[PDB]
């Protein structure tokens, strides 16, 4: 939820500055490699699993992408196709026909 | 008490003994007498006869009407139009 993440957000942004202070560093330039770094050498862990091991990343990589509400409070949802159980997917590929349709009418190193 | 060398005789075209007598089997076996000998070694009692006669014959009904729907179907074999949707 937003109230959640952006509570999380301003804690990490004060942490981060908490961080940079307790190893001396300037706060406005402390990265996330200094982040990690200072946070390595504070906790240091031998856990071969690097996910087990200590970590202070930004909450947009902490949290996972938890889907906002797709029905306003009228409860009416925004995509058209959102009965299909699959609204993103459906969608891509209806514009993947209609991108098909359009191509028939008018006439290596990637994976 | 017929007239020999007449009946169930092929003439081997240019000496092609293979090609001939695979098209005597094939007369054979479309009038019937190939089945008709192995079914005749042994005695085929006439219950027995009446359901073969039986499974033959819902057999070819069942099979006729299934490749009668194969061949109709088949055109529908044709590649996907609506490729998308």
């Amino acid at each position: 939820t937003e109230d959640f993440i952006k509570k999380q957000i301003e804690e990490f942004n004060i942490g981060k500055r908490h961080l940079a202070n307790m190893m001396g560093e300037d706060p406005e330039t402390f990265t996330q490699e200094d982040i990690d770094r200072a946070i390595a050498y504070l906790f240091p862990s031998g856990l071969f699993e690097k996910r087990a091991r200590p970590v202070m990343k930004h909450p947009e990589q902490i949290f996972p992408r938890q889907r906002a509400i797709q029905w306003g409070e009228d409860g009416r949802p925004f995509h058209y196709l959102f009965y299909t159980g699959k609204q993103s997917y459906y969608s891509l590929m209806h514009d993947v026909y209609g991108m098909l349709l359009n191509l028939e009418k008018h006439q290596i190193g990637s994976r | 008490k017929h007239l020999k060398f007449i009946a169930r005789t092929v003439m081997v075209q240019e000496g092609n003994v293979e090609s001939a007598y695979r098209t005597l089997n094939r007369i054979l076996t479309m009038d019937g007498l190939i089945e008709d000998i192995k079914h005749r070694r042994y005695y085929e009692k006439p219950c027995r006869r009446r359901q073969r006669e039986s499974y033959e014959r819902c057999r070819r009904i069942y099979n006729m009407e299934m490749a009668r729907k194969i061949n109709f179907l088949m055109r529908k074999n044709r590649a996907d139009p609506w490729q998308g949707c």
